């Protein structure tokens, strides 16, 4: 019943240029055996997006997008290769603990900025 | 990755009514009830939470006992399908479906719900047959709150007193009762409007008053 905090998407504003890469971090507590962490871009029109994901299945990404772990097992890189001017746009994180408890809790919105090179 | 999507990110129901939300996601094969997990919420209240091929009714919240369940047939074609009966005002807000199934993914539904002053029950009653003077009554429920425009056949604004009471049958819900005495002769018309606020949050600026300037 230990009560956890949503997570965190720094930085709120990443900035940078077209060709380069981007990356986030989503970092939270986990006291779950079973838990997925997703990646979603929200664009205006009510549109969500699901980029990635860990445990990565393969289901069909776009490749420029991959989630990955950090050896300390709480914080995780949302990176983007190669990032485009319409990779802008505001992006969040969300975690699903399937295994304490089915409970659903979504980071705060950060916007992308890419600048022409 | 594993992805869920929705075909309506918005739903606009009529208070009273029934409601049915969908949340899609990949099914290649027989669906395996064993591995596939469906959870419902609605501002942190538990409304649906479906494992091991049946749904755990335990968590579930209160107000939504024997008023929301999940369409078990939809899940084999790969279909989350909400159902919500008695739609009422608390009912309007985000929902979020989760699924998981081989991968695990979530989205969010905004559902609104309309309460319009569309059932007015009215009474007429003479107060006194010599003067011929009447007295005419409308009475509605919605939100947010109703003023009422008394007009005459001619369109001629008329003044009424009105009262707006909160609803007994149902919370957030505004009784709105309006009550005409006038004179008039027979078969004359009368019409009573229900002019309704915006139901979406006003718009507030602050403004601070500076110093007096030389
Ligand atoms: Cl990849």
């Amino acid at each position: 019943d230990r009560p956890w905090n949503p997570p965190t998407f720094s930085p709120a504003l990443l900035v940078v240029t077209e060709g380069d890469n981007a990356t986030f971090t989503c970092s939270f507590s986990n006291t779950s055996e079973s838990f997925h962490v997703v990646w979603h871009r929200e664009s205006p029109s009510g549109q969500t997006d699901t980029l990635a994901a860990f445990p990565e299945d393969r289901p069909g990404q776009d490749a420029r997008f991959r989630v990955t772990q950090l050896p300390n097992g709480r914080d995780f890189h949302m990176s983007v290769v190669r990032a485009r001017r319409n990779d802008s746009g505001t992006y969040v994180c969300g975690v699903i603990s399937l295994a304490p408890k089915i409970q659903i809790k979504e980071s705060l919105r950060a916007e992308l900025r890419v600048t022409e090179r | 990755a594993f992805t869920v999507t929705v075909p309506k990110d918005l739903y606009v129901v009529e208070y009273g009514s029934n409601m049915t939300i969908e949340c899609k996601f990949p099914v290649e094969k027989q669906l395996d009830l064993a591995a596939l997990i469906v959870y419902w919420e609605m501002e942190d209240k538990n409304i649906i939470q479906f494992v091991h091929g049946e749904e755990d009714l335990k968590v579930q919240h209160s107000s939504y006992r024997q008023r929301a369940r999940l369409l078990k047939d939809q899940l084999s074609l790969g279909n989350a399908a909400l159902q919500i009966t008695d739609v009422k005002l608390q009912d309007a807000g985000v929902y979020r479906c989760m699924i998981s199934y081989g991968g695990a993914d979530y989205k969010r539904i905004t559902v609104k719900v309309n309460a319009p002053y569309n059932k007015i029950n009215q009474r007429i009653l003479v107060v006194d047959p010599v003067t011929s003077e009447h007295e005419l009554t409308c009475q509605a429920e919605g939100y947010p709150k109703a003023e009422v425009i008394w007009t005459s056949s001619d369109h001629q604004v008329l003044s009424g007193k009105t009262t707006t009471t909160n609803s007994k049958r149902e919370e957030k819900l505004f009784n709105v009762t309006s009550t005409l005495r006038i004179n008039t002769t027979t078969n004359e018309i009368f019409y009573c409007t229900f002019r309704r606020l915006d139901p979406e949050e006003n718009h507030t600026a602050e403004l601070v008053i500076p110093e007096l300037p030389l």
